[PDB]
RNA sequence: GCGAAGAACCUUACCUGGUCUUGACAUCCACGGAAGUUUUCAGAGAUGAGAAUGUGCCUUCGGGAACCGUGAGACAGGUGCUGCAUGGCUGUCGUCAGCUCGUGUUGUGAAAUGUUGGGUUAAGUCCCGCAACGAGCGCAACCCUUAUCCUUUGUUGCCAGCGGUCCGGCCGGGAACUCAAAGGAGACUGCCAGUGAUAAACUGGAGGAAGGUGGGGAUGACGUCAAGUCAUCAUGGCCCUUACGACCAGGGCUACACACGUGCUACAAUGGCGCAUACAAAGAGAAGCGACCUCGCGAGAGCAAGCGGACCUCAUAAAGUGCGUCGUAGUCCGGAUUGGAGUCUGCAACUCGACUCCAUGAAGUCGGAAUCGCUAGUAAUCGUGGAUCAGAAUGCCACGGUG
RNA sequence: ACUAUGGUUUUUAUU
């Protein structure tokens, strides 16, 4: 393994070692299909919305 | 080892050479090695819609970048020449190696 | 904007093609102090500051397309009140959308 | 405005442009400052010469623009060099020598700005323009559009209000992005007030 | 201070110091240098300073060297 | 207005072995490192077991289970005249609550480390024991100022 | 923290002495001469005098042209005033689903109707149905983009397979895997079964780049407020024109009689202090970014490699983590307005810039009733860059780490 | 509904 965070290390490893799997056996291209570990979430970042420093925690700025 | 990357800046300027970089490329020699990958940067600038206030909104705008390497593949003075004083696109910069 | 401003943003850079254009790649050879105690070249300095109402630094565009002076992008030419309306024109070299 | 622009976001996008040359950093406003001078020169003196467009390019120490018009022969005039008198204006705006050609348009009254020069004179000489509506909306659904609309603006009926008065067939649609809209703005001018009228015209997708 | 090697020096005023050597007794002279310096070289003629709508008379001691002309012309009235 | 899409469930704890203890270490969770969940497991399993609860299987889940939130309290409407109005505590929530407010007890004693000083309130929880038990004694003398309706 | 990603002069409305009047920038009747190049004096300078030197190559009685300067009358010029005058630009309820027209019916008539009812949806969304029948505008749909596939190309990248090897991507060079683009495909409740007015619509399974608005965005109905803007302009009024125009040399715009709307860092100890360490993008870079190295406590300066950025530099990301340490205290906490002393740039840093080293260690013990933000890569919480430009951002915008 | 209970904001150029 090379590149990026060790926590994103971790998550690439389960993701071939369950294609090491596949390789394996024709049982476990069966067992293996449904168990999400090759199905690649989705946390996709939003597009930055101005006028906000970061994400969704909107500034106060209002009375007046 | 010496290069002579072209680089554009209007992506329609670089869609008329789409064959002469590979025509001068055949003209003088025969290896081709105008076309390459490279990393593209976004060359992103972002602006505000409303000319006055409302500094609520920014819209984003690219000019990319447009990359082909062409390369040196002839020892020949008379073809070295025809390739470091080289013609194949508008609104252009060449960045010659060592 | 004043047509005496107007006039300004372009008298500014016109005497200092006599002057600085073709001087001032050696700013820091001739342009800059270099003798303590006994300068021995030996006035030549206030030379920068014998043209009226110009200097290096008073080359200042302003801005072209609008009566602003802040807010021009020198890279397009253009002022940002203006530079979308004329990037949809498509006006503007190399400059484009897609989209965000 | 309000209600998206064919002049906007939609020819910002996939479309071509008439401009079509670069420069560099040190003199960028000067290169913008002659392409709207030589246009701004060239669609005045064309004014009544039936033109739409005015394409640019800058060759090598050159300027070479192109001229789209539906009758080249008043464009080219008495002995067919009436062009040649141009270049000696656009070559000092833009400080390089001047190549001039121009082209023919084909299906004149299907084109915005030829259509609303067939319909502004009737505002601008007060008489009944219904059926001058009728005939321009006709005559580009004959031609070859697939929807065309045309709106007046000022002193109908006489009143103090804002309102309008149109006539339009097969729908133009604004909101749709593919939909290359073909959109002039034209005004008159009478001893009773100014009066503006707007033409959309569509043809297809993409 | 300094100024780039050894004190700046304003040439409009400079003119008279070169004349008064050879110093007297003369009315105080119209000034509009406000960056000019103190030192014991350039000094030796009476003077009135501009303050931005009037000239002020000023005058300097033995024992002051690192000030300008400015600050014994200040340019507000207050509030 | 009811159009949600939170509403998550959870599952036994794999080192605390227990549905009850699901949350115990993602509850009020600060700046991500997570360094209370890899400090507070087997670290305290014998040092919060001194006095309460059965054998290591319930010494430790007794600290949610011997003190109980059974009543909360808020103003409504009654055949006449308002009241305080009690709804009695379900097996969903009567585990899942109590050690959401020791943390402030937790920080009036000088004591070190975020998992060893809560532990600390949680080791008198497993005996109905708490500084300022507002959060669950104060609503239940609330609850008992009508105890009859309608 | 707005116009403004910068401000000594300049900018600039405000303002004070000097000063020009057909105007710094024009057009109409006229009109002088190489465009240029040096240099002197009064004066703060504007300004006013000059003192000298440039005439191409053609060629017709001639005369060219950049830039300067003139003879009469109209005028020129104006961050002067006026968005209750007008075109353009633009805000928000709201990205809410709503607003209406032609003809028939009813009523004497303003109008009422349809758009209401009945299913259903994010949605006047989709269907059913009536004295109403038909219809436009907006809604939803295109496109941008993400999980995949088809396809092509490869250094300055990456470096396995092949030969040689300063044994090293090092020399030849190539695609293990992967970085890396540039161009196309396609999703339709389509298929299966259940509910429903077998309509519309809703709910599981099969197989998916994505299901049943897949996720995230763009667009701004009719209008409200006669919405802010002549500080971009256009352009009709009201006014100034030996001036409120245009300038030189300087005040300011960073005043202070005294009041608001927000924000940051601490009032600890999942906090500080010291030492050694894991793993990121993204961006700018020839008066630029500056490596190696030396000098000073340090800003920064110096010698000086690379060079238009997958290359060299800005520039060993921080929190996180280990190993040591300090303790429940106004503290090793906390760092503030003056004080001492340097560095950098420039016409010039007292008033009026930014950085750096020393001394002080104030106030701060959770705020006066009172008030406010956020529901999944969200709350949390810690770093990083850039525009301007001779001279610097506790801002603004963008990008990651961890959740 | 157990929220025990309540007053102003100029006539005058305008929506």
């Amino acid at each position: 393994v090379k590149g990026g965070g060790i926590s994103g290390q971790a998550g690439a490893i389960r993701h071939g070692i369950t294609r090491a799997l596949m390789e394996y056996d024709e049982s476990l291209r069966s067992e293996l299909r449904k168990a999400g570990f090759v199905t690649r979430d989705a946390r996709q970042v939003e597009r930055k919305k101005v006028g906000l420093r970061k994400a969704r925690r909107r500034p106060q700025f209002s009375k007046r | 080892r010496i290069r002579i990357r072209l680089k554009a800046f209007d992506h329609r300027l670089i869609d008329q050479a789409t064959a002469e970089i590979v025509e001068t490329a055949k003209r003088t020699g025969a290896q081709v090695r105008g076309p390459i990958p490279l990393p593209t940067r976004k060359e992103r600038f972002t602006v505000l819609i409303s000319p006055h206030v409302n500094k609520d909104a920014r819209d984003q705008y690219e000019i990319r970048t447009h990359l082909r390497l062409v390369d040196i593949v002839e020892p020949t003075e008379k073809t070295v020449d025809a390739l470091m004083r080289l013609d194949l696109a508008a609104g252009v910069d060449v960045q010659i190696s060592l | 904007a004043k047509q005496s401003m107007k006039a300004r943003e372009v008298k500014r850079v016109a005497l200092a093609d006599k002057y600085f254009a073709k001087r001032a790649e050696l700013k820091a050879i001739i342009s800059d102090v270099n003798a303590s105690d006994e300068d021995r070249w030996n006035a030549v300095l206030k030379l920068q500051t014998l043209p009226r109402d110009s200097s290096p630094s008073r080359q200042r565009n302003r801005c072209r397309q609008t009566g602003r002076p802040h807010g021009f992008l020198r890279k397009f030419g253009l002022s940002r009140i203006k530079v979308r309306e004329a990037a949809m024109r498509g006006e503007i070299p190399g400059l484009k959308k897609a989209s965000w | 405005g309000q209600k998206v622009h064919p002049n906007g976001i939609r020819l910002g996008i996939v479309k071509p442009w008439n401009s079509t040359w670069f420069a560099n950093t040190k003199e960028f406003a000067d290169n913008l400052d002659s392409d709207f001078k030589v246009r701004q020169y060239l669609t005045k003196e064309l004014a009544k010469a039936s033109v739409s467009r005015i394409v640019i390019e800058r060759p090598a120490k050159s300027i070479r623009v192109t001229i789209h018009t539906a009758r080249p022969g008043i464009v080219i005039g008495k002995k067919g060099e009436d062009v040649e008198k141009l270049r000696k204006v656009v070559a000092d705006i833009a400080g390089v020598p001047a190549q001039i050609n121009i082209a023919e348009v084909r299906k004149p009254e299907l084109d915005a700005k030829l259509v609303a020069d067939s319909i502004t004179s009737q505002l601008e000489r007060r008489v009944m323009f219904r059926r001058a509506m009728k005939r321009a909306v006709q005559n580009a659904m004959r031609l070859g559009a697939k929807g065309i609309k045309v709106e007046v603006s000022g002193r109908l009926g006489g009143a103090e209000i804002a309102r309008t008065e149109w006539y339009r067939e097969g729908r133009v649609p604004l909101h749709t992005l593919r939909a290359d809209i073909d959109y002039n703005t034209s005004e008159a001018h009478t001893t009773y007030g100014v009066i503006g009228v707007k033409v959309w015209i569509f043809k297809g997708e993409i | 201070r300094s100024l780039k090697k050894g004190p700046f020096i304003d040439l409009h005023l400079l003119k008279k110091v070169e004349k008064a050597v050879e110093s007297g007794d003369k009315k105080p002279l119209r000034t509009w240098s406000r960056r000019s310096t103190i030192f014991p070289n350039m000094i030796g003629l009476t003077i009135a300073v501009h303050n931005g709508r009037q000239h002020v008379p000023v005058f300097v001691t033995d024992e002051m060297v690192g000030h300008k002309l400015g600050e014994f012309a200040p340019t507000r009235t207050y509030r | 207005r009811r159009r949600v899409i939170g509403q998550r469930k959870i599952l036994p704890d794999p080192k605390f072995g227990s549905e009850l203890l699901a949350k115990f270490v993602n509850i009020l969770m600060v700046d991500g490192k997570k360094s209370t969940a890899e400090s507070i497991v087997y670290s305290a399993l014998e040092t919060l077991a001194q006095r309460s609860g059965k054998s290591e299987l319930e010494a430790f889940e007794v600290a949610l289970e011997n003190v109980r939130p059974t009543v909360e309290v808020k103003s409504r409407r009654v055949g006449g005249s308002t009241y305080q109005v009690p709804v009695e505590v379900r097996p969903v929530r009567r585990n899942a609550l109590a050690m959401r407010w020791i943390v402030e007890a937790a920080r009036k004693r000088g004591d070190k480390s975020m998992a060893l000083r809560l532990a600390n309130e949680l080791s008198d929880a497993a005996e109905n024991k708490g500084t300022a038990v507002k959060k669950r004694e104060d609503v239940h003398r609330m609850a008992e100022a009508n105890k009859a309706f309608a």
